[PDB]
DNA sequence: CAGCTCCCTGCTGGCTCCGAGTGGGTTCTGCCGCTCT
RNA sequence: GAGGGAACCCACU
DNA sequence: AGAGCGGGGAGCCAGCAGGGAGCTG
């Protein structure tokens, strides 16, 4: 008796993300989780 | 365009000749299946110049059962038709002692013209017909069944058989398109033959009111 | 009759609504009289023809002998007489029924 | 198609309505235009009404005191090829609307000239359309030119019939609107032919056109059929429409009940609606009419 | 009487085991629904890239809605058909449907597989809010669940948005009944009063109260409607 | 049918409030009155309506709406039944304090997390012996009364399971959640 | 449906309507309470104490780079051009009230009290409130223009944001 | 039993397994006997406690 | 395109077009007072029929903050290159013919709006 | 030939209809003050 | 062995 | 002197005001 239930925002990450781009975009999705960057 | 009005005039003529053949007037088979190229041969092609002239398109037919009884079919050249031109046609009716006539207007007539046709209808029978109404034969439509104008003897034996008065029949208006097509007045009875899905055939009788 | 039918029904719909169910009546006659369908029958085709003619005279809707009455009676039972002739054929009553 | 059906169409049928909710035509095509899609489209664009608004992209009032020296100068060349009022209608059209209607530019010019008597003047060329209208030969000319601009936009017929708003071409996959013919073998064979279903009715004008079947072309408008084809034709049409309404569900009502209703509705030569305005105008007794409706008015008129 | 006493022997029931389908059927129905929702998203992204073709006679939103509704109705019919073919011969829903006693096949579809699309005035669930059907949705959401497609059966139970859209769908039917009774009654009354005195007379003609001829024979054949039957003309269809 | 209706269980109809303290707060929170502005400033400023009365314009509607919601969520100047709608597309802020508005309490979701946490449930578990009640939840900024016009500008989560990140993320900006 | 808050008095409804096409263009008129004919809206703005046209159109059209709003207020301006003074506008309104006046002074008093206490009571029922009432009337005309241009969408009658519930309190 | 409308913790399969844990058929059916003859009814009858209410509309 | 209104400077009112045949030019002549003004543009009345291709001036950038508007990451901004955007449709009656997405950059102070 | 007459059309106002059949209930008539002793 | 009307509301099929 | 009398929708039809034609002095 399981109920099927899901939604989808229709449309129309296909992007060559290198090391610095991946690092900055991971930080751009988890900004608030930084305690102390060290010496950056 | 000259070609559009040439096609119009040919179709109007063909419908008029079908109408006259249906009313019982003597119409030869050559004129009944007369085609557009035969209209371009018999008449002109450029009505703006006037090679087919509407006055040249006037039809004279005679009744099958009485060759001294004839019908005119006039085609006025003006869009709106008043007293002057129908009095010209009435003088023509008098001077060639014709009884019935059809006037095929192309836009209409004045109200006083319609009143005047009703006025001399006891003496001379004139019938208004628009060009747009005559651009097809309505009796060939699939909805329109077979209309047959009954002779007064047939009406007499009809009301004798069914023991009916005239007012106990179904009615049809005098301004009905098929009643106008067959040119029938009050007191005439139309036999209407139509196919039936339960009986096969059914004959209704309709008095012209 | 077939030309009349094709005039009446230009769409080719053979379904009509008619009083007597002739096919079921024929099946009733087969079951009542124990008709063996694999034997020769003692029914002369002229009996079929004349019986259908007399029956069609006997099914009167419009009464009288006036030609107006005759035409109305012919029109009132046109489909049923067509269907009765198409069903009680001498051919169909011999090889089919 | 938004064809009215069910109870509202039944009410539209038995109350003879001068304006049905969705009046429609079923145009059948006579000849190879029934088979070819492209001359079927030619008949479609010959039937559907096309105002000048249906093709215009923009219109503008300009000031050109000298037409030799055009202000706009995007159209200077052919205007000076041509060589009045200093006021100007410059109308630019949408080319897709200009092309799918198969209109040509001189047709628009001659329709302007015929509609307004050619007292004004229209000059055109393009190869980004331009049509330039000036008025030839007490009050400012702006209000007159704006009024004739509004008349050309919302009152003008380029092609088609005015009461018909739009036309639905389709090919029937069902025999209910097909062309059932009898072949040389005596078989019944369906012919899949292009049919048109308009959103307005002008039955006389449509029936009169070329390559339109003047036999099977019909309407769902009962008053239009009565005015065009007669009383027995509208009896047959009323029977067909009532049968459609009843048998859309697959439900069956015997033919004699529909036949009795239509024979009652068309017995007296005209369309007698199933209302007080049809039944209480009959030749029946005053007590029956006062039983139905408008009791006191019927009794006073008696 | 005979069948009621044999049913005393045999017995007939309906249970919660009749709403149950096989697990393979549930996987097939969920696969059909997932495929249909993927097709709906494909149509939405085609219309959003201006790749959808506007059919003649319809505006672009009308043909978009028609394509979506055709996909969802095909989904409901296919899921229902799989569910009602998976039924065993011992099923009670199947017994009462194929006996014709009670229940459509759509009832089996809605009980077992998919309740289906909910409609208000024939269209899908309107944007009652500012371009949303409910405040649980993003704006401009034209998908199945946003505009009233219920992907659950009555056995699975509806989600709250599906429950509210189904309440809108049923309220539409209750309204349609309670406002069509008066119009139908007025139509019936006017039909009666226009022909209450029309009758077959003793000369077999059909006349009204004032003896005008309506039909010369009743139904043009003079026959009563009770004793006529559906028959076939054997000489119309065949070739020469 | 469809004319006589019933309230839902947690639906509460607003009883009415004085527009005044909202009006002094708006006066001392950078709203420029209509009687002291040129019309040329209207074209890019957000109009402010209080009980349908256009009272002024404001040029920072983020901070004004956030300040007003913060005041309502802590039972300050804005009482709990005051409805505060922001129509972003048409640059309007409508404040309704009149009676007859029907509203319901919804949980507040901020940054995809409920503001209702386990300490509230623990305190409500002993309602008889903490004197903790529903009104303290209203005072804690946890639940919020949302009416019909304000429900056009909120993004509801049906369950807190909607707030969880999905493989096909439908929305990540839920504003409230259903109880 | 205007009604001044925290005061039980019956609601006074003002309509601001825009005529159908089938003159030059689209005319905005105002069905005021207790004025039994359709006053043009520019005449109402004149009667509120606004002789000019940047005054009226700044009250109505808030952005002057927008041309379509101007092209739709143009017929309403040009139909009400012959009235240019405040008291002339007051006479033009009061001549078609429920109680006409043989004296011009009585008609001026009638139109003043109608536009003072009956036309939009919620924004102001007191003197010197012509600017707030005129901004709200301009907002009504602005919303009419936005909906007629299609830029804004028509309101829904069944939306309970548009509906209040008279309970035992307001009814009693 | 809890029958709050939207509750994932309660579904037909869970209730069926719970009913099978008490020596009943999982889908609620039982082997009923005819009261008049004593013979087993061939179908198995869905029987269980259901909340009925008596309405004011007495004959 | 569209040409704006012209306003009188003396009596603060509307101007009206008129054609002076003395210079055979176009002047904006007020008819409450005697103020006249020559016209920079000859266009007096102008209408748009199928020229509704620009829905972007009706869009204000503020709609980037709407929590109910859908956000996407697959359509980056051209001006500032932000990943987040909000997408919606044009909701006018004159945009029932189209379901074109209009996008607004979610990031503050950018405000760039585009289509496709 | 200008002004008058005389019938088609467009408009607004008026008018009349709105399913069948059942239970049960409350609340109202009637609304109060007088002129005579 | 038979002494109120009307208005309204709710409900039933 | 208290007792009693008085005082909403939908759709069709009909009349009147506008045309456009014809008519006469
Ligand atoms: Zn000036
Ligand atoms: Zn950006």
């Amino acid at each position: 008796g399981r109920r099927m239930n899901s939604k989808m925002q229709v449309y129309s990450l296909p992007k060559m993300m290198t090391l610095h781009q991946q690092c900055i975009r991971v930080l751009k999705n988890n900004i608030d989780s930084i305690f102390e960057v060290g010496g950056v | 365009d000259d070609e559009e009005e040439t096609y119009r005039l040919w179709k109007i003529r063909k419908t008029i000749m079908q109408l006259c053949h249906d009313r019982g007037y003597l119409v030869t088979q050559d004129e009944l299946d007369q085609t557009l190229e035969e209209f371009k041969a018999q008449f002109g092609d450029k009505p703006s110049e006037g090679r087919p002239r509407r006055t040249d398109l006037t039809v004279l037919v005679a009744h099958n059962d009485d060759p001294t009884d004839q019908m005119f079919v006039f085609f006025p050249e003006e869009p709106k038709v008043g007293i002057k031109t129908i009095k010209v046609y009435c003088q023509r009716m008098q001077e060639e002692n014709i009884t019935r006539a059809l006037i095929v207007v192309q836009q209409g007539m004045t109200p006083s013209a319609k009143q005047s046709l009703v006025d001399m209808a006891p003496k001379y029978i004139l019938e208004q017909f628009l060009q747009q109404e005559l651009l097809i034969n309505i009796t060939e439509h699939e909805l329109v069944p077979e209309h047959v104008v009954m002779t007064k003897e047939e009406v007499t034996e009809l009301l004798a058989r069914y023991k009916l008065r005239e007012n106990q029949l179904p009615r049809i208006q005098a301004g009905d398109p098929v009643a106008r097509y067959f040119g029938i007045k009050r007191g005439q009875v139309v036999k209407i033959i139509r196919p039936s899905e339960t009986a096969g055939r059914y004959i209704t009788y309709r008095l012209v009111q | 009759d077939r030309e009349v039918l094709r005039v009446i029904f230009p769409t080719g719909d053979s379904k009509v609504v008619l009083p007597c169910n002739l096919l079921r009546m024929i099946w009733n006659a087969q079951k009542i009289f124990h008709i063996n369908p694999r034997l020769p029958s003692d029914l002369h085709p002229i009996k079929v023809v004349e019986g259908v003619k007399e029956l069609s005279k006997k099914l009167v809707i419009v009464n009288g002998d006036d030609p107006l009455s005759r035409q109305a009676q012919e029109n009132a039972t046109l489909l049923f007489n067509i269907h009765l002739r198409s069903t009680l054929c001498s051919r169909r009553m011999a090889e089919e029924f | 198609k938004n064809v009215t059906l069910g109870v509202p169409r039944l009410k539209e049928l038995i109350n003879i309505s001068k304006k049905p909710k969705t009046p429609s035509l079923t145009v059948f095509l006579l000849g190879q235009s029934a088979r070819d899609a492209e001359r079927a489209k030619d008949i479609l664009c010959r039937l559907e009404h096309t105002t000048l608004r249906k093709v215009t992209a923009n219109t503008a009032i300009y000031y050109d005191p000298n037409p030799q020296s055009t202000v706009v100068a995007e159209d200077q060349e052919w205007v000076n090829v041509y060589y009045i009022s200093p006021w100007l209608l410059r109308v630019e059209l949408d080319r897709k609307h200009m092309t799918d209607r198969k209109l040509t530019m001189e047709q628009i010019a001659e329709k302007i000239n015929a509609g307004f008597g050619d007292d004004l003047n229209c000059i055109f060329n393009d190869d980004k359309l331009v049509l330039r209208i000036r008025i030839m030969n007490k009050m400012d000319d702006d209000v007159f030119l704006r009024c004739i601009e509004s008349n050309m936009l919302t009152d003008m017929t380029l092609q088609g019939i005015e009461q018909i708003s739009k036309v639905y071409m389709h090919l029937p996959q069902t025999d209910n609107k097909k062309k059932i013919i009898i072949t040389e073998d005596g078989e019944f064979k369906a012919l899949q032919e292009w049919i048109l279903e308009t959103d307005g009715v002008s039955l006389m004008r449509v029936l009169s056109e070329k390559d339109v079947d003047p036999v099977r072309t019909t309407s769902n408008d009962i008053v239009e059929i009565f005015t065009v084809l007669g009383i027995e034709a509208v009896r047959k049409a009323l029977e067909r429409e009532l049968y459609h309404v009843i048998s859309f569900d697959g439900s069956y009502v015997n033919y004699r009940h529909l036949a009795l209703l239509c024979d009652t509705m068309t017995c007296r030569g005209h369309l007698m609606a199933i209302t007080r305005h049809g039944v209480n105008r009959q030749d029946t007794g005053p007590l029956m009419k006062c039983s139905f409706e408008e009791t006191v008015d019927v009794l006073m008129e008696a | 009487t005979v069948i009621n006493n044999w049913l005393l022997i045999e017995g007939h029931t309906i249970g919660i085991g009749d709403s149950i389908a096989d697990s393979k059927t549930y996987q097939d129905i969920q696969n059909t629904i997932k495929k249909a929702k993927q097709d709906v998203i494909e149509v939405i992204e085609k219309a959003h890239n201006n790749e959808l073709e506007p059919t003649p006679g319809n505006t672009l939103r009308q043909t978009f809605e028609n394509q979506v509704n055709r996909i969802l109705n095909d989904a409901r019919d296919k899921t229902g058909s799989s569910a009602q073919k998976s039924l065993s011969e011992y099923n009670n829903f199947k017994s009462m449907v194929v006996s014709g006693a009670k229940g459509s096949k759509i009832n089996i579809s809605q009980v077992i597989a998919v309740v289906g699309q909910q409609n208000v005035e024939g269209k899908r669930i309107p944007f009652g809010f500012k371009h949303r059907t409910l405040p649980h949705f993003i704006k401009d959401d034209y998908g199945p669940e946003s505009r009233g497609f219920v992907e659950n059966s009555y056995l699975a139970g509806l989600t709250p948005t599906e429950f509210f859209f189904h309440a809108m769908g049923g309220r539409e039917g209750l309204i349609d009944t309670a406002v069509k009774t008066a119009e139908t009654g007025y139509i019936q009354r006017r039909l009666i009063k226009s022909m209450e005195s029309v009758m077959v007379k003793y000369d077999a003609t059909v006349r009204n109260s004032i003896n005008q001829v309506v039909q010369l024979r009743y139904g043009e054949d003079g026959l009563a409607g009770e004793s006529v039957e559906f028959q076939n003309l054997a000489t119309l269809k065949p070739s020469n | 049918v469809g004319l006589v209706k019933n309230l839902a269980l947690m639906a509460y109809i607003s009883v009415g409030s004085q527009p005044s303290p909202i009006l002094e707060f708006l006066e001392e929170w950078s709203m420029e009155n209509l009687e002291e502005i040129s019309p040329a400033a209207i074209a890019d400023a957000t109009k402010i309506f209080v009980n349908g009365c256009w009272v002024g314009i404001h040029k920072d509607p983020e901070q004004l709406m956030n300040t007003l919601r913060k005041l309502r969520r802590q039972m300050d100047i804005i009482v709990s039944e005051v409805s505060m709608i922001r129509d972003i597309r048409e640059r309007e802020i409508r404040i309704y304090t009149d009676a007859g508005r029907i509203c319901r309490p919804l949980l507040i979701v901020e940054k995809q997390k409920l503001l209702l946490k386990k300490r509230h449930i623990d305190q409500l578990k002993e309602r008889e012996y903490n004197n903790y009640s529903w009104q303290d939840l209203v005072a804690s900024g946890v639940v919020e009364y949302i009416d019909t016009l304000e429900e056009e500008t909120v993004m509801l989560a049906m369950t807190p399971d909607d707030l969880q990140e999905k493989e096909v993320a439908y929305c990540s900006t839920y504003t409230h959640c259903e109880i | 449906r205007s009604c001044l808050e925290n005061s039980s008095r019956p609601t006074s409804t003002i309509w601001v309507s825009m005529l159908a096409r089938g003159a030059i263009g689209q005319r905005i008129v105002a069905t005021l309470p207790y004025i039994k004919q359709e006053v043009p809206i520019i005449i109402v703005f004149r009667a509120l104490g606004f002789v000019s046209d940047r005054d009226i159109l700044e009250h109505i059209i808030y952005d002057f780079e927008d041309p379509e709003m101007m092209e739709m207020v143009k017929p309403s301006l040009d139909e009400a051009f012959v009235i240019q003074e405040q008291n002339v506008a007051l006479n033009f309104i009061g001549s078609r009230g429920a109680k006409p006046g043989v004296t011009k002074e009585k008609r001026i008093k009638y139109a003043k009290e109608v536009l003072q206490k009956e036309m939009l009571p919620h924004v102001g029922v007191s003197d010197f409130c012509e600017t707030k009432k005129a901004y709200f009337l301009g907002y009504m005309v602005h919303r009419l223009l936005l909906a007629a241009l299609g830029r804004r969408e028509l309101d829904d009658r069944d939306h309970y944001g548009n509906k209040r519930l008279d309970l035992a309190g307001p009814l009693l | 039993g809890d029958a709050t409308p939207f509750n994932d913790a309660v579904n037909v399969q869970k209730i069926s397994n719970l009913l099978s844990d008490y020596g009943y058929h999982l889908r609620g059916n039982e082997v009923l006997y005819n009261g008049f003859t004593g013979r087993k009814i061939t179908s198995q009858i869905f029987i269980g406690p259901t909340y009925y209410q008596r309405l004011k509309h007495m004959v | 395109g569209f040409v704006g209104i012209r306003f009188c400077q003396e009596c603060n009112n509307m101007l009206y077009p008129k054609e002076d045949k003395e210079n055979r030019i176009l002047l904006y002549a007020c008819r409450n007072c005697d103020y006249q003004q020559e016209a920079d543009n000859s266009c007096i009345y102008v209408n748009k029929i199928t020229h509704e291709v620009d829905e972007l001036t009706q869009i204000i950038a503020d709609v980037s903050q709407d929590p109910t508007l859908p956000r996407t990451e697959d359509h980056p901004c051209q001006k500032c290159g932000h990943k987040e955007a909000v997408f919606f449709q044009s909701h006018s009656a004159r945009a029932e013919d189209a379901m074109r997405l209009y996008y607004v950059c979610t990031a503050p102070h950018c405000g760039h709006r585009w289509t496709e």
